[PDB]
């Protein structure tokens, strides 16, 4: 019952325009200082719905390579921003961005891939860093960030792949860790992860399938798990998951689309998470991905395992088969 | 507008300069309490800075070195203290939750009767608190709880209120571990299903009842192999959501659920039926045309196969 109402002066059409005036000029303020801690994942957003709406070049490539050499550390990691710390969740991110632009060797390869390694524990699962933290997200961060290398045999993958499948729960979806309750947010990356090491024969699609279209409301907007609110994040990592496991028509499109949609903002430009709160990249990079993956031919198509152009990962090819 | 708007970019500049100083004396090897005053100030609000987390298992692990078994005891303590205020502003970060594990896990003897009832007074506040959930599961675990224990707690939150997802989710974890085979017993199941029943009869809107229904259906060992006492149960049960179908007729889960009912019973016999429930399902949930379609497809192909194995 929990929903959204779209009241009926919410924007029905795609302003493209806008969304990449938005991204070129952000950066030029309040909520940029403070969310430093994630810039790297940040500029992700940003370079990614640049390049989904073919945009890219009004970005700066020199400053970005750069700044990303800047955040590698010694261990291999790369931080966020400069003076923070290694993770996995900004080593994908720089990693997703020097593919973008044809420049991994702008990074320490060897070390970025010794870095992952090391994180990797004898159940099979992912620390996110030296401070050990466990969760599926960095599983799935790992190994994206190896299959874009080329190194994905660097790990030890039937052990990895052994644990995320611990994660599976009685819904057919996945959790942070082995007993948590399933999540859109990790089902994305569990089932970007078995899509990256050929393991979706393991999923029951009909069954996860079924919980994910059951996310769509009356609003259109999809929620990340039962009794919860809709926005266009979510509406992300369900869709996404429902195509890596070829169940995308289990939801209603058009009801999907206008909801992505009410999300703009007119003036502004971008998208939020619902409907005339504020803007920010990672909503427009979701949004704009979420249209992409229903079919709007004015954006690229979108991979729905890397959330990057299908025409970069056919570049290095990485393109792992979906279920259907 | 003029008080509000602008006191923010005063407090910037606090944040701001308090983490250039943080930096500074990272950089310096100053792994001092200045650094766990300037972190509390920074990450109270801010609680996703996971370097400044970083920065403060760095200075409680070197302090620990230089300290006596007294002080370094009494800097777990407002960590703690710390912990959970910071976890008052924001119970849904995984920074803070992660350096509370972080540090009950290397303390000699932490009290672990204390954290399950953090965790109580937590999912009191808000019961899908998933971050929560987890961290009551690594305590359970930690201090040797016996799933049992935890049967007992989920029972509990399940009538209280709703917003049950989460605690049936626990449920289904916990029960195939108080029988543990490499599938549930049927005494159990049965039971199962006369609280899950009870939940959704109660209230019949709430989804997380009907979809760990859903999974008990199948957790059985199949209708070639019904007791009298199984069959006469999903009987009972086919019966009362029709019921429930006159009260609320366009209630999409008590007929997605006779459908299922239906096929858990006797697939050919009730085909007749089951056709007829897939229309009017659809008229009441057109969202979900697409997947009940499909499901229907599937059930046919089933039926076709057990036809087909006619003699
Ligand atoms: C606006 O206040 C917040 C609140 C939380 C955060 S967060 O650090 O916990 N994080 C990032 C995040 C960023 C923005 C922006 N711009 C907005 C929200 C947000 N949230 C908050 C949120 C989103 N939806 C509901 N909420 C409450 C949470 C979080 C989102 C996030 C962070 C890192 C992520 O990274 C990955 O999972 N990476 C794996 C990956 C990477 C690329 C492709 C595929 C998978 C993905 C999502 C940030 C700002
Ligand atoms: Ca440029
Ligand atoms: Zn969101």
């Amino acid at each position: 019952q929990k929903d959204v109402t779209i009241k009926s002066d919410a924007p029905d059409t795609l302003l493209l325009e806008k969304h990449a005036d938005y991204i070129a000029s952000y950066g030029s303020d309040y909520e940029y200082c403070m969310s430093e801690y994630l810039r790297m994942s940040g500029v992700y957003w940003g370079l990614t719905v640049m390049d989904l709406m073919g945009q890219l070049h009004r970005m700066n490539k020199e400053e970005i390579l750069v700044f990303i050499k800047s955040c590698q550390h010694e261990c291999g990691g790369v931080s966020a921003s400069i003076g923070h710390d290694p993770h996995l969740l900004y080593t994908l991110s720089a990693v997703q961005i020097l593919t973008l632009y044809d420049s991994i060797h702008v990074i320490n390869v060897d070390k970025v891939v010794a870095y992952v390694q090391s994180l990797q524990k004898e159940d099979g699962s992912f620390a996110g860093d030296i401070w050990g933290e466990i969760d599926t997200r960095f599983s799935f961060c790992a190994v994206a960030t190896l299959a874009l290398l080329g190194k994905l045999d660097a790990i030890n993958v039937e052990k990895a792949i052994e644990f995320v499948l611990s994660c599976m729960n009685f819904d057919g979806g996945f959790g942070c860790r082995p007993g948590s309750e399933s999540h859109a947010g990790q089902i994305y990356c569990c089932t970007g992860f078995l899509a990256i090491t050929s393991q979706l024969h393991q999923v029951n699609s009909d069954l996860l399938g079924w919980w994910l279209c059951e996310r769509q409301l009356p609003s259109g907007g999809l929620n990340g798990r039962p009794e919860k609110l809709p926005d266009v994040c979510y509406s992300w990592w369900v869709l996404a998951s429902l195509k890596i496991i070829g169940r995308l028509h289990w939801i209603d499109r058009e009801k999907l689309r206008s909801f992505i949609l009410a999300c703009q903002d007119e003036e502004t430009g971008g998208f939020a998470d619902r409907p005339g709160d504020m803007v920010d990249p990672f909503h427009t990079l979701f949004g704009i991905a979420g249209l992409s993956l229903l079919g709007e031919e004015q954006i690229k198509p979108v991979s729905p395992v890397f959330c990057m152009p299908e025409e970069v990962l056919q570049r290095v090819n990485v393109q792992p088969e979906l279920v259907s | 507008a003029e008080a509000k708007r602008l006191e923010r970019e005063q407090k910037l500049k606090l944040y701001q300069s308090a983490t250039q100083a943080v930096f500074q004396k990272r950089q310096a090897g100053e792994l001092d309490e200045s650094v766990l005053e300037l972190t509390s100030q920074i990450l109270g609000a801010n609680p996703d800075f996971a370097t400044l987390w970083n920065c403060r298992r760095e200075v409680l692990q070197h302090l620990e070195t230089e300290k006596s078994p007294e002080e370094s005891a009494a800097l777990v303590k407002a960590e703690l203290g710390f912990l959970e205020s910071c976890l008052r502003v924001n119970p849904k970060s995984y920074g803070t939750w992660h350096h509370r594990c972080w540090l009950l896990s290397r303390l000699p003897e932490p009290n672990w009767a204390r954290e399950l009832e953090l965790c109580a007074r937590f999912l009191e506040a808000d019961e899908r608190n998933f971050h929560c959930w987890d961290y009551r599961r690594f305590v359970a675990a930690q201090a040797a709880v016996a799933p049992a224990e935890e049967l007992a707690f989920t029972d509990s939150l399940i009538t209280r209120n709703f917003s049950n997802y989460s605690s049936w989710h626990y449920r289904s974890c916990l029960l195939p571990q108080l029988h543990p085979q490499p599938r549930l017993p049927e005494n159990v199941l049965l039971k199962e299903l006369e609280l899950v029943q009870n939940a959704f009869f109660t209230d019949p809107n709430d989804q997380s009842a009907w979809f760990y229904h859903r999974w008990l259906l199948g957790a059985g060992s199949g209708r070639c192999e019904l007791s009298v006492e199984k069959s006469t149960v999903l009987q009972s049960e086919l019966e009362s959501c029709k019921e429930l179908q006159e009260l609320e007729p366009e209630n999409k889960w008590c007929l997605l659920t006779i459908i299922l009912l239906m096929r858990a019973l006797d697939p050919l016999l009730y085909e007749k039926e089951t056709l007829q429930y897939f229309s009017t399902l659809k008229a009441v949930d057109p969202m979900r045309a697409a997947y009940l379609d499909d499901l229907r497809s599937k059930f046919l192909l089933e039926n076709s196969v057990l036809k087909m194995e006619y003699a």
